[PDB]
């Protein structure tokens, strides 16, 4: 079941994606980022994959269907 | 090909899944096309003496 579940997330990690810039972390759970779409977002950081090298300043991708930081 | 993407060329991508449906050949601005065809002169392009 774990192997079947991981499959499901990979699909989301992949396109469609919309790019942003990741400013800074206010929680390990959820973080604040800014898009190129003209919206500032509070987006959730995907679990059972690192969220602790997520935290520095970098370019980041957010999923189009789910509006999360995959 | 992966050569159907190179910086500055046009691409069509699907709206709902953002994967490449096709190559889209780049637009040619009509303004550049006018500059290529037209010669603003009405004088010889061989020589003008003393020039």
């Amino acid at each position: 079941e774990f192997l079947h579940a991981q499959e499901e997330v990979k699909r989301i990690q992949s396109i469609p994606l919309v790019i942003g810039q990741f400013l800074e972390a206010v929680d390990q759970n959820t973080a604040i980022v800014g898009s190129t779409t003209g919206s500032n977002y509070y987006v959730r950081i995907l679990s059972t994959i690192d969220r602790e090298l997520l935290k520095p300043n970098a370019s980041v991708a957010l999923h189009k269907h789910s509006n999360a930081l995959v | 090909d992966k050569s159907k993407l190179k910086p500055g060329t046009r691409v069509a991508l699907d709206m709902t899944t953002l994967t490449i449906m096709r190559y889209l050949p780049r637009e040619v601005d009509p303004l550049v096309y006018n500059m290529s065809h037209e010669d603003p002169g009405n004088v010889s392009y061989s020589e003008i003496g003393g020039l």
